[PDB]
């Protein structure tokens, strides 16, 4: 079930024998031990998954001419009211920070009483309304494709951080400079990404 | 024969010995009955002056 | 002559002309590039 | 600059420093006649002091409020402030010196070891085989990498513990 | 074996057997275990090959300068004539120079671990020409010329390797004592050849005794 | 009033016996050496703690060994 090799003629790892998303490639040897890999592989899918909604959102402001991601949290040091779509929703700083914790940690508190080791990772029922992990087939494809696009969630995410802090410019526009002129607006001539430029 | 041959090295196992995880040559062995009959000399010295000691056949292994 | 040449194999004699060496090199790298500080 | 020093050519005092000194010999030399060794031995020392002060300030090093230069050990501020040639340069230096003296050292034992009666060879040395390792130890670093990486430097649990 | 770098009597220990440019030279002996000695063998060529496609530029060229059909800058000031341009290309040239190389040398990183080690779909479809015939001489990257059974034009490839490792340093020390080009400092050597050395003009030693 | 003690190790040396000044160590026979001797110290009243004897042993480590203790006159070496 090898998806690929990172590096080809790489020695194969028999940690990582067969599982979805094997690429043979922990180098430092981390998940040498059988029960710390489910954890990382509970870990995974779950930094995963949450990245992948926090990208779209990001997106989803700057596409629709909203804002920035990074601006959202600011009105409340101004006091202004928070907007979805420009809607104005009542609720308070301290309200947001109360119905938070407390439905969070109903949420989080009943996944981790499962005890079931294959659905710590793909739960079943409610969670997959349409049925598409009735198929075998469809349903180890289909968990490529979440393994796959969420890395590519995760390693970007970490790019909306980096590029905003040493330039303070937004998403799109920080895009728009690489395609106008790629050679000149890069990560190099930021003078803060890498030391002696 | 009851022990290691003459002549071969053999490495020794008491922790209290100035020459432990060393190696030396078997000088003789007795096959009397004696406790410590594996006659052993180093190259060398403790710290008294003595190359020479008798140690027993579960105290010594073979080399390296 | 072979247990001359033994004697001055000791290690009395040999450190001698180390020292001759190591001082004789120093002393003579301070006389010429008189007293150094900073390596340029 | 860097950490409120003052180069020590913009320094006021390092100035001091040198009119003070100076001053000591032109008046030792008052007391001896031009044409005497004793007058050529100072004039050589003032020579020379002139000569000490002016490299310094030359070199871009910081002198500080007392006047006296002083040394930057960061090589991160040393390469930004081209103060390199103080401290971080003097440290490879050594290290090549120091690691040629152990390489030297650690072949000749070993070698010795090899033979019979190696005791005699540490107080009556074997000359042409010291000179041969330390004409040999130029590339002391490649021999260690290699020793390294081929697992032949270090030994394994065969040496003596106390217990 | 080929001749020896000393006429006379210098036994070497390990280089007897079959290498290529073998003349006998190591004296440190720095290639006695045999799979570091792979290795060094291969920066050899490296360092052989990249030299003389470098010193190409400083030589090819600067001929045409001195004789005046190209007004090209020369190698010491090369780099500060680029950037000034107006249409220039200021220095992400070292990153992308770095994140280009990582990508093909690691490649070759990891075929002397595994020889012929690059696997059936892990390129697009080009993965059979990226095999290699051996270490350091592959195969699908020259079109033609290799397919003789003495292969050994290998000993001009290092002959003519090694010596362009001299010139580059010779460059170098030429262009940091004596000021000028390389072609400049021969031009000088024929026209008043024991006037301009490394002795007398070229401060490589002090000497100064002028009675 | 000091403790002398000797271990299995012993081989019939003689050496710690002829060391000793206060003759406190005797040699008895045993079936454990070649030379079917071995040491004793029946009168440790009379040791003075000198510890010559442990230098006599010539094995790899001591098979007598003179623990110091509780002092007396004679073991204080007082001719007062
Ligand atoms: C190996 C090729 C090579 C060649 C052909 C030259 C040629 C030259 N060098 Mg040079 N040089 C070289 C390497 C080389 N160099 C290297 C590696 C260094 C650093 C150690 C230097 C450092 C140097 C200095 C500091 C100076 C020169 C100078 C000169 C010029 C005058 C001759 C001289 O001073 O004696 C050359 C002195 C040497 C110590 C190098 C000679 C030793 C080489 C390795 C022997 C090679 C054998 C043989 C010549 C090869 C034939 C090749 C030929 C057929 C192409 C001359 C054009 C002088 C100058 O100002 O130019 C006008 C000068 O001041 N060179
Ligand atoms: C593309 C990412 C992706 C993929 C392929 C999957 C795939 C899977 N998930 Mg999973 N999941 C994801 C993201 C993903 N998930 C995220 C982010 C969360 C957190 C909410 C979850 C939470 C979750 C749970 C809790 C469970 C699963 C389960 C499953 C399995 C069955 C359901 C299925 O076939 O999904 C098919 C998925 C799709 C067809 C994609 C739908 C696309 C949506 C509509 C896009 C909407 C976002 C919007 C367009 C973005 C706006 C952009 C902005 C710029 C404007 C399957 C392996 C179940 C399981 O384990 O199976 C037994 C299960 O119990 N997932
Ligand atoms: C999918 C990941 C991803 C993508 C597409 C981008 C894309 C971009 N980043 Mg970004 N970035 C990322 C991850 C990513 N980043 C991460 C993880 C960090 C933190 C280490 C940063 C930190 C960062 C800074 C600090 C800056 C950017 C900037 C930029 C923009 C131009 C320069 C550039 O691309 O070089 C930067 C990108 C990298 C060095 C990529 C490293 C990670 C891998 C290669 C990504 C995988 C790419 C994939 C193969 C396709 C461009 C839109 C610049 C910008 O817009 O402001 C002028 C800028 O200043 N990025
Ligand atoms: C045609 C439009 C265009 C052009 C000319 C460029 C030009 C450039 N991009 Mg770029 N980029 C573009 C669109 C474009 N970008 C878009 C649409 C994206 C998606 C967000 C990115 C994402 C991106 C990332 C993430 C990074 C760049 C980087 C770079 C620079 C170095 C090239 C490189 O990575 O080395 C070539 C190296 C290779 C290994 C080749 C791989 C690609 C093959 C040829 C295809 C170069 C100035 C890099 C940079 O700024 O670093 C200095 C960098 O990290 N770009
Ligand atoms: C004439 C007077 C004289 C003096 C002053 C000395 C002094 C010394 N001898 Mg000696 N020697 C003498 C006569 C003398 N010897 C005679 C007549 C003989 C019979 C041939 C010998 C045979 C002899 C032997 C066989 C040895 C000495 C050694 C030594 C050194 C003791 C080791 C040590 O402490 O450093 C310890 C050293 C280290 C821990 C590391 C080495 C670094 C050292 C210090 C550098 C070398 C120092 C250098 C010799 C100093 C110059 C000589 C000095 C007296 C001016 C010591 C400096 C021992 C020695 O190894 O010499 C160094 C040693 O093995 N000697
Ligand atoms: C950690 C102790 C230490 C250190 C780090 C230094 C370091 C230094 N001393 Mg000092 N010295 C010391 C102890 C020390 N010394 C002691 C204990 C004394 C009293 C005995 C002296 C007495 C002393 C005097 C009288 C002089 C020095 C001088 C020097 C400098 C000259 C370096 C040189 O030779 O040029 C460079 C040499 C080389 C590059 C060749 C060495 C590398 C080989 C050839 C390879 C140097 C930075 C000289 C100086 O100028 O003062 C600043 C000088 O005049 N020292
Ligand atoms: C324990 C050793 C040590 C210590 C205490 C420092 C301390 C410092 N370094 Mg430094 N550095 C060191 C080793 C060290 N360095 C080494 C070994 C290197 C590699 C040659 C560097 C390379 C380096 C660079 C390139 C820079 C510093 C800088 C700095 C300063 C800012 C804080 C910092 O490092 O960034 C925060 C670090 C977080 C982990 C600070 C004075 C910066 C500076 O110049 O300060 C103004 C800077 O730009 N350092
Ligand atoms: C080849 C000889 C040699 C070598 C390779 C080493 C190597 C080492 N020693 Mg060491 N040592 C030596 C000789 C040597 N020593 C001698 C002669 C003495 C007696 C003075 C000591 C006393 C000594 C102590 C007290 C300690 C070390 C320690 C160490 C370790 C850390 C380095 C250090 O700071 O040591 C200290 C360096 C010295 C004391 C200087 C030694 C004197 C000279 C400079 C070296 C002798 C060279 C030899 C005489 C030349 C023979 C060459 C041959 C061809 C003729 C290191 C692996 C430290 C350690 O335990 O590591 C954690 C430590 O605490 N050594
Ligand atoms: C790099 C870069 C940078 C620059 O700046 C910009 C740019 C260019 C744009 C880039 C970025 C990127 C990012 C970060 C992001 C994007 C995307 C993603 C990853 C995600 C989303 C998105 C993702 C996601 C997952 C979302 C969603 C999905 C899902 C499944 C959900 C839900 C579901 C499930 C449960 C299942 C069922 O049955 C059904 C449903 C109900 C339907
Ligand atoms: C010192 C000095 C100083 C002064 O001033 C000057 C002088 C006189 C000059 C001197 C020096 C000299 C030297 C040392 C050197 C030179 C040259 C060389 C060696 C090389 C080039 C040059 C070299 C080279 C190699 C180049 C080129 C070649 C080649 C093959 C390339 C490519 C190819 C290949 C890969 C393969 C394929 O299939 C084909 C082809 C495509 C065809
Ligand atoms: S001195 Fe030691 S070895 Fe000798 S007889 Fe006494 S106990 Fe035995
Ligand atoms: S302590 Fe002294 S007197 Fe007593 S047995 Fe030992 S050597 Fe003899």
């Amino acid at each position: 079930q090898r998806a690929g090799n990172f590096a080809p003629g790489s020695e194969p790892k028999e940690y990582l024998n067969d599982l979805p998303g094997n690429f043979n490639f922990d180098p430092l040897e981390l998940g040498k031990e059988k029960g710390t890999l489910q954890r990382y592989r509970e870990a995974e899918l779950i930094h995963c998954r949450w990245a992948m909604l926090g990208a779209a959102g990001c997106l989803a402001v700057e596409v629709l001419g909203l804002g920035n991601w990074y601006d959202a949290p600011l009105w409340a040091v101004t006091g202004d009211k928070p907007t979805w779509f420009g809607i104005e929703v009542p609720f308070d700083i301290a309200t947001i920070l109360g119905v938070e914790v407390v439905a969070m940690a109903v949420a989080e508190g009943l996944r981790n009483d499962n005890q079931d080791m294959e659905k710590r990772l793909y739960p079943g029922g409610a969670f997959d309304p349409l049925g598409f992990s009735k198929d075998p087939k469809s349903f180890e494809d289909k968990k490529l494709k979440e393994l796959k696009n969420g890395r590519l969630a995760m390693v970007a995410c970490l790019g909306f951080a980096g590029q905003h802090a040493a330039t303070g410019k937004p998403i799109l526009a920080a895009l728009g400079d690489h395609l106008s002129s790629p050679f000149f607006n890069n990560f190099a001539t930021n003078g803060v990404s890498v030391p002696g430029v | 024969e009851i022990g290691p041959k003459r002549g071969s090295l053999v490495k020794v196992l008491r922790p209290e010995s100035y020459w432990y995880n060393q190696v030396g040559k078997v000088v003789s062995v007795d096959q009397s009955g004696i406790r410590y009959p594996v006659v052993v000399r180093f190259e060398n010295q403790n710290y008294a002056g003595v190359s020479t000691n008798n140690y027993a056949l579960d105290e010594i292994e073979e080399v390296k | 002559m072979k247990d001359f040449t033994t004697y001055l194999s000791t290690a009395p004699v040999v450190g001698l002309g180390w020292a001759i060496f190591t001082s004789g090199l120093l002393i003579e790298i301070n006389r010429f590039f008189p007293d150094p500080l900073v390596f340029s | 600059d860097i950490a409120g020093l003052t180069p020590c050519s913009e320094s006021k005092a390092y100035n001091k420093l040198e009119r003070k000194e100076l001053k000591v010999l032109d008046k030792r030399l008052k007391q001896y006649e031009p044409g005497s060794a004793p007058y050529l031995a100072l004039q050589a020392t003032k020579e020379r002091t002139e000569n000490r002060f002016k490299t310094y300030a030359k070199q871009g090093l910081l002198c500080g409020n007392d006047g006296l230069p002083h040394l930057i050990s960061d090589p991160g501020l040393a390469l930004r402030f081209n103060h390199a040639g103080e401290v971080f340069i003097p440290t490879f230096g050594f290290l090549y010196v120091a690691g040629y003296i152990g390489h030297v050292g650690r072949q000749y034992i070993i070698l010795s070891k090899e033979d019979a009666k190696p005791t005699d060879k540490e107080i009556i040395l074997d000359v042409p085989l010291a000179l041969k390792l330390a004409f040999q130890g130029w590339a002391w670093p490649l021999a260690s990498i290699q020793e390294l990486r081929n697992g032949s430097l270090l030994e394994k649990d065969e040496n003596i513990t106390v217990s | 074996d080929r001749p020896l770098w000393y006429p006379g009597a210098t036994p070497p220990a390990h280089l007897d057997g079959s290498m290529l440019g073998d003349y006998g030279f190591d004296p440190l002996r720095l290639g006695t275990n045999p799979d570091r000695m792979k290795w060094f063998r291969e920066a050899e060529l490296t360092n052989g090959r990249w030299a003389m496609a470098a010193v190409v530029g400083i030589l090819f060229t600067d001929v045409f300068t001195s004789i005046g059909l190209v007004g090209l800058p020369k190698w010491w000031e090369a780099g500060a004539q680029t950037y000034p341009i107006d249409n220039q290309t200021l220095r992400t040239l070292a990153i992308i120079e770095f994140l280009l190389f990582g990508w093909v040398e690691t490649k070759r990183l990891y075929d002397l671990r595994n020889p012929g080690s690059q696997g059936d779909g892990s390129f697009l479809g080009i993965t059979d020409g990226l095999k290699g015939t051996e270490n350091g001489y592959p195969g699908g990257i020259f079109d033609p010329l290799g397919y003789s059974k003495t292969s050994p034009e290998k000993l001009d490839e290092l002959q003519n390797g090694r010596l362009a490792m001299l010139a580059f340093l010779g460059f170098a020390s030429t262009a940091a004592v004596n000021g000028q080009g390389p072609i400049e400092s021969l031009q000088t050597h024929l026209a008043d050849p024991f006037h301009v050395t490394f002795a007398t003009n070229g401060v490589s030693i002090p000497h100064f005794t002028e009675f | 009033a000091h403790v002398v003690k000797i271990y299995d190790t012993c081989i019939g040396c003689t050496q710690c016996v002829r060391a000793c000044p206060l003759d406190v160590l005797e040699m008895v026979p045993w079936d454990g050496c070649k030379a079917a001797q071995m040491a004793s110290s029946p009168r440790t009243e009379d040791c003075v703690g000198c510890k010559r004897c442990e230098t006599a042993c010539p094995t790899d480590f001591l098979s007598v060994r003179v623990y110091l203790g509780n002092e007396s006159t004679r073991s204080l070496g007082l001719a007062y």
